[PDB]
């Protein structure tokens, strides 16, 4: 039984008609004072599946550690590490959703949100999520914390079924990931400007964008506005 | 008197151990593997006989790695082998979990040492039947 300290806000996500789109800002919060800004939420497993974390930092610098020694360890003895016997979305995944809810079942949970993104060796589609809880789930779009109320309306428009996904391009999906970053940042008052995407396409592979930036703010109609109520000046 | 190879910590009259003279012979009869250290890395070799046409091409892989930046290979006995590599490899992640940096190639050697040099002090345990190359590159060399 712990709380968190230095925390990660939202990860959203989606999946389009050839892979998948996650993204994540890059702040390190220390309860409202917005401490860090060159954090990397977003943990590349491999070149198919990209996990991205939000919640307490230091726990998810520990699954990051835990990552990178699942891919030492797949390559040994393994002559087909980077073929047939490479590690799969899908392994990644079943791998942390076990270690967290065996973390939570013993009372001492890794404070976090995860999703894993990525495509499986046969093109699927990936996307999975999973919390200090040990719940899972999944869904043509994903996102944890803020993202889960803002976010998910939004993308929820580009692909709101499953018949969806194949009629949604690149364009079109990084567009809706861009945006709803941005209105994160509008309402969300522990969230950065900066952040950082990622596409795992099963064509054009993964594709890992950092220090992207919030674009394109409405904000001129602030002037219009004085006052509560009655002020008119 | 005699009987000083009996036991596997024993000392004989001359001081030698003779359990341990004895694994090397395993050794010496295995198959033949090499090491040459480069200007700026290391490479391994190794002979792989081919007791039939039934054995697959290709595969009996006999090279291990540990971690990502060191490579083994032994001769003697095989079972004996990768027993030290796996314990070469969680000795190598007990080193990095604490202190980040992978583990130096001087490091890793002691580990092994010391670990090696363990079976050879109780009449409890067999020394190991193989004779190891191994190497790599770190922060100098």
């Amino acid at each position: 039984t712990q709380q968190p300290i230095v925390t990660g806000t939202s990860v959203i996500s989606m999946k389009y008609d050839n892979g998948v789109i996650i993204a994540a800002d890059n702040l390190g919060s220390y309860g409202s004072l917005l401490r860090f800004n060159g954090v990397e939420r977003l943990i590349p497993v491999g070149d198919n599946t990209v996990v991205g974390i939000s919640g307490d930092i230091s726990d998810m610098q520990h699954i990051e550690r835990l990552l990178k020694d699942l891919v030492t360890e797949n390559a040994y003895d393994n002559p087909l590490a980077d073929a047939e016997e490479a590690l799969e979305p899908s392994y990644i995944f079943e791998y942390l959703a076990t270690v967290m809810y065996q973390r939570r079942s013993k009372m001492n949970p890794l404070w976090n949100a995860i999703i894993v993104a990525g495509v499986q060796s046969n093109g699927d589609q990936f996307l999975r999520y999973v919390n200090l809880l040990g719940v899972t789930y999944s869904s043509p779009t994903l996102a944890t914390g803020f993202g889960a109320h803002m976010a998910n309306p939004l993308l929820r428009k580009v692909v709101d079924r499953e018949s969806d996904i194949p009629k949604t391009t690149v364009q079109v999906a990084e567009e809706a990931i861009v945006n709803a970053m941005r209105v994160l940042y509008y309402r969300d008052a522990r969230s950065s400007r900066n952040f950082s995407l990622a596409i795992i396409d099963k064509n054009t592979g993964l594709t890992f964008k950092k220090n992207l930036q919030v674009e394109n703010m409405k904000w001129d109609f602030a002037k219009d506005i004085k006052g509560y109520g009655t002020q008119k000046i | 008197g005699t009987g000083y190879d009996l036991s596997n910590s024993v000392f004989s009259p001359d001081g030698r151990n003779f359990q341990v003279e004895y694994a090397v012979k395993a050794v010496e009869n295995g198959t033949t593997s090499i090491g040459i250290k480069c200007n700026d890395g290391v490479v391994f070799a190794v002979e792989k006989l081919i007791t039939s046409k039934l054995l697959v091409p290709q595969k009996n892989v006999k090279i291990q790695v540990v971690d990502r930046h060191i490579g083994c290979v032994y001769s003697g006995l095989i079972p004996d082998g990768r027993h030290l590599v796996n314990r070469g490899r969680e000795e190598a992640a007990s080193f990095k979990k604490l202190y980040k940096t992978p583990i130096p190639i001087p490091a890793f050697a002691d580990r092994l040492g010391q670990y090696v040099q363990a079976h050879t002090l109780y009449n409890s345990v067999r020394p190991f039947g193989v004779s190891t190359i191994f190497g790599g590159v770190d922060k100098n060399g």
